[PDB]
């Protein structure tokens, strides 16, 4: 459920980059009238592609990545624990009497 | 642990350190996982042995 | 739309007039982008004779940047000091558009400038036309761009961007690839759970009902 | 994949022999806290919130329609009555009855399979709470309609906070107690001891999930960009501050609550995980793009 | 590389014998080989578990255990004057060398790591070279020297498939 | 009574002043406040405890 | 950042009590003017040292701090003031969030592209989009 939706807007964003590299290649190849205004701001497009490759965003993310993942230790161990609960509550009728 | 402060004994000062939680708790936390981790290691080993009904005779 | 108007009274000037209009042209406030305006047949044209120098001009003017002119001082007219600050401003978008986070010392060296006052007022000016969207920092000495209005392009950097172009839908199609393997992965080992637990249920309900005989 | 009934949309269906089994047994005798799960439709919800917006400031109300599958009252429809009522104080004199025993025989016929599971009413911006009158309400709709929950909306603090306001309650039968506190009366009533909450969830189908996901999107700074994981750092923090108090009353008990509690702490820590892989492929898609 | 894959079959070697005893040269490769990659507690049961007659045969399996102590005290001139002072066979000739340079590398990142401010003739016994060749050349590698008072000042030196299994795992 | 009057001003004055800095010189606080450092310490003491 | 060398038009056309000095050592359309260019300088800025600062405003210098001081404890401008080092700190952005706008203005660009370029040939764009979808 959390995956889908991110994979339906990566695709329609893809086709809208696929339009738009459709029609610079349309407008290289002379087919429709070049036009002296679109490819500039589609320059300007491609030199933002880039976006903050600064050492800062990058602790940061790390930072945030660190946080999340012992999160998710702390959470495992909380539902082994209930695993292990389960097992010595079972295994304490079986094998072993009171 | 009255005082939380150092003692520098060249030029006589003592300073205040403030502790960081970050590093703090990941470090208790990861303490505390590899105690957990251990104490599972050995209890199911235990486990197993009393089910095999190991004694001195 | 003021190069709009600028080349429709450029349309069947030629001559000394031409220039004149040219040089008119170049210092005009809020035009900072001379695309349409060298793409004019009679521009082109003005390549033979003695008057190529302006054509040289407008050529610097439209790709080129500020140490190509003081490279060629020599050759090229002199201009009015509105012209150094647009040449000026080009030349600080062409450095931003490479690199998102200027050092001070580059543009300092780049630029020619004495000290830091100026340098921050001229980057000021150049902010307050609308051009880019920036922070200055003292502390660091590093201009910290986020929107920059593209300059012109030739007929050669087109290669250029279809290729990032092309690189960006390959890079979204790798990413689609991944999510749905990850989620059919996600899906099986679900699936193979429940047909575990299943499993074990048929086996304990076999027992029971074997066990009341 | 429509035409088999899945386990979302198996909640769809009305057995009458399981239903009248139900009430003829009436386990709710017995346990006084017998009912703890209230499932409710989405098109319940959206009409019952278009009927609280569009009175405006005035309450509005309404009969729900559904069951009750064990304890949980799984209710499928909601429903407007035609009354007069001011900001505060309503009557639904004779008007409401006049469409509310006609509506049902009209619904009898079209497919509508359902009886009546409760009321909803909206409270227009003074809380979500069951008040001194709607307390004796309950009382004397529980005590001869016994498979049945109270709905209390907030119309204007979900149209300024952009959280549904929605609260189920149940009321304890008078006799039945376990000096008022300063922090429990405040965001509920002066008889907060003679009523309870119960936990709300919201249920779909199939196809109104398909429609859901081809209606609209775009969302691309407005969801696929939005600072996730980080919006709700304070509900996070409320949700591991009381998970602690939830372990230790689980303990204690040791020395049952403790499949709740992690459950309850299962449940945060997949939601951080989820939004630390929309971290994850947001930076696999522009970051590192163009080295 | 070739070390491990050579620790590895002497290793088998010793292990499979007539009698437990195998060649002195691979005791000595083992020996020697053991001291290389600084594992003394090794050496020194291989050292304890020789026979008296092989051992007391062969005098190089005796200088490499003199130089193996000279490791265990971490007495690093005597570690470079060792090493020198007797003359060795071919069979260990081409790892003592290594031993050599290895420790020399050992000693520069102890060096960088640990002192602040060392004398230059305390630096220059720790490296085992002569005081004014290693001035230079700490001099180009980047760490400030001091003329007059002679001092050395060295300065300190696919995530979305985990993701999902563990989504995977907790969900259950 | 105007040795605690004389005192509640300088202690406004020094709240006032102290809000929007974050590291300052104590000196730079002795000008203002129109008494010596010493003082001004004890002041800042006496309101940080 | 409008200085005090074309703000000349303006004095001129001031009447003689809303020109008068408060007698702080300058006039009130220089309290104005130099209120406004502090305020506009915290916006095209991160932090400034009090030395380039003593440009923009004129200034001797240290009464720039003053001013700067002044600003703030009443709810007109953010941002603490370092005195050991003499710089002044506007407003800093921490990462993550420029992220976010950083992708609000690409994602407005590429939006904003695919409009105008549908809006110049219909006819192309249509083939395009139903050659696309097939």
């Amino acid at each position: 459920e959390h995956l889908i939706a991110q994979h339906s807007a990566i695709k329609m964003l893809h086709s809208r980059v696929k339009l738009i590299l459709e029609y610079v290649k349309a407008s290289e190849a002379g087919e429709v009238p070049f036009n002296h205004e679109i490819l500039r701001e589609a320059y300007a497009l491609c030199h933002c592609l880039p976006v903050l490759s600064t050492d800062k965003f990058k602790t940061d993310f790390y930072d945030q990545c660190n946080d999340v993942g012992l999160m998710a230790y702390l959470g495992t161990i909380t539902k082994t624990c209930n695993t292990m609960n389960q097992f010595v509550n079972k295994f304490n009728v079986l094998y072993d009497r009171q | 642990g009255l005082i939380s402060a150092r003692v520098d004994s060249h030029s006589k000062i003592l300073y205040a350190r403030d502790v960081d939680q970050r590093s703090t708790t990941f470090e208790k936390s990861l303490l505390m996982g590899k105690e957990f981790q251990r104490r599972a290691k050995a209890m199911m080993l235990r486990a197993a042995v009393l089910r095999n009904q190991i004694h001195v005779k | 739309n003021l190069l709009e108007q600028f080349i429709l009274l450029a349309k069947g000037t030629s001559g000394s007039a031409l220039t004149a209009l040219i040089s008119q042209v170049l210092e005009a406030p809020g035009v900072y982008v001379f695309g349409e305006l060298l793409e004019l047949a009679n521009v082109q044209e003005l390549a033979e004779g003695a008057n190529a120098a302006y054509l040289q001009l407008l050529n610097l003017f439209a790709y080129g940047t500020y140490p190509d002119y003081i490279a060629n001082k020599e050759s090229l007219p002199e201009l009015s000091t509105a012209q150094q600050n647009k040449l000026k401003h080009l030349t600080i978008v062409s450095l931003a558009s490479r690199m998102k986070c200027i050092p001070y010392s580059v543009l300092l060296k780049d630029l020619e400038m004495r000290n830091l006052r100026e340098l921050e007022d001229l980057i000021i000016e150049a902010v307050y036309t609308d051009i880019i969207q920036g922070k200055l920092d003292q502390r660091n000495q590093l201009l910290e761009v986020d929107f920059c209005i593209g300059r012109d392009i030739r007929k050669k950097d087109i290669n250029n961007i279809v290729k990032t172009l092309h690189e960006w839908c390959d890079g979204c199609e790798a990413v689609l690839l991944g999510i749905e393997q990850q989620v059919l992965r996600a899906n099986q080992y679900k699936e193979n759970h429940n047909r575990t637990q299943q499993q074990v249920e048929a086996e304990v309900t076999n027992i029971k009902k074997t066990l009341k005989a | 994949n429509m035409q088999e009934a899945q386990s979302i949309d198996e909640i769809y269906k009305y057995d009458k022999k399981q239903q009248q089994e139900i009430l003829a047994a009436k386990p709710w005798t017995k346990d006084h806290h017998y009912f703890k799960y209230c499932k409710i439709s989405a098109l319940a919800l959206l009409k019952m919130v278009m009927h609280a917006r569009s009175g405006g400031n005035l309450a509005v109300m309404g009969l729900m329609l559904g069951k009750v599958d064990g304890e949980t009252m799984i209710i499928m429809d909601s429903f407007a009555l035609p009354v007069e009522g001011t900001e505060t104080r309503v009557n639904a004199q004779a008007a409401a009855y006049e469409y509310m025993a006609a509506y049902i025989e009209n619904a009898k016929q079209v497919g509508r399979l359902e009886n009546a599971i409760g009321w909803y009413h909206s409270h227009p911006g003074y809380g979500c709470w069951l008040s001194g009158i709607n307390v004796s309400t309950q009382m004397l709709n529980q005590q001869f309609q016994e498979p049945f929950v109270a709905v209390v909306i907030d119309p204007t603090r979900t149209i300024s906070a952009g959280k549904v306001n929605l609260g189920a309650f149940r009321t304890y039968p008078k006799g039945y107690k376990p000096t008022i506190p300063l922090n429990k009366i405040e965001d509920f009533g002066v008889h907060c001891k003679q009523y309870y909450a119960l936990e709300v969830s919201y249920f779909k189908s199939s196809l109104d999930r398909k429609l859901l996901e081809l209606l609209w999107n775009k969302y691309w700074v407005n969801t696929l960009s939005s600072s996730s994981l980080l919006t709700n750092a304070d509900y996070t923090t409320g949700q591991v501050f009381d998970l602690s108090e939830k372990l230790e009353q689980s303990e204690a008990q040791l020395g049952d609550k403790l499949a709740k509690a992690t459950r309850d702490s299962c449940k945060t820590t997949i939601e951080a995980i989820h939004g630390l892989m929309s971290q994850v492929i947001k930076d696999k898609l522009f970051n590192q793009i163009n080295i | 590389f070739s070390f491990k894959k050579l620790l590895d079959q002497c290793e088998n070697q010793e292990l499979e014998a007539p009698g437990g005893i195998a060649t002195p040269p691979v005791y000595g490769q083992l020996l020697a080989l053991y001291l290389l990659h600084n594992d003394m507690n090794n050496a020194r049961y291989l050292w304890k578990r020789i026979p008296p007659a092989i051992k007391s045969a062969n005098s190089e399996l005796g200088g490499i255990w003199s130089v193996g102590q000279r490791i265990w005290q971490r007495d690093f001139p005597g570690i470079y004057t060792t090493i020198n002072a007797h003359q060795w066979s071919e069979t260990v000739q081409p790892i003592m060398e290594a031993l050599r340079d290895a420790t020399r590398r050992r000693a520069f990142a102890l060096v960088s790591q640990a002192y602040t401010s060392i004398i230059a003739d305390d630096f220059a016994a720790f490296v085992g070279l002569p005081v004014e060749e290693a001035v230079k050349g700490i001099l180009e590698q980047g760490w400030q020297a001091d003329s007059t008072t002679r001092m050395v000042l060295p300065r300190k030196p696919q995530q979305l498939a985990r993701l999902t299994d563990y989504v995977a795992f907790l969900e259950n | 009574h105007i040795e605690e009057l004389l005192r509640n001003i300088r202690t406004q004055v020094l709240i006032k002043l102290i809000k929007p800095y974050t590291r300052i010189h104590i000196p730079f606080i002795s000008k203002e406040l129109n008494i010596d450092v010493a003082d001004v310490e004890s002041l800042l003491v006496q309101c940080i405890l | 950042i409008i200085r005090g060398n074309q703000l000349q038009e303006f004095a001129a056309m001031l009447m003689p009590h809303q020109k008068a000095t408060t007698a702080d050592g300058s006039s009130i359309l220089d309290r104005a003017v130099i209120e406004h260019n502090l305020l506009s300088a915290s916006k095209l800025y991160n932090n400034i040292t009090f030395e380039e600062l003593g440009a923009l405003l004129e200034i001797p210098a240290a009464k720039a701090e003053k001013i700067a001081s002044q600003m703030i404890t009443e709810g007109r401008m953010n941002g603490f003031i370092d005195q050991i080092d003499g710089i002044v700190h506007f407003e800093t952005r921490e990462a993550l969030p420029t992220w976010d706008k950083q992708i609000q203005s690409l994602c407005f660009q590429v939006n904003n592209l695919l409009e105008k370029i549908s809006q110049t040939a219909p006819e192309w764009t249509a083939q395009a989009m139903e050659a696309q979808m097939a």
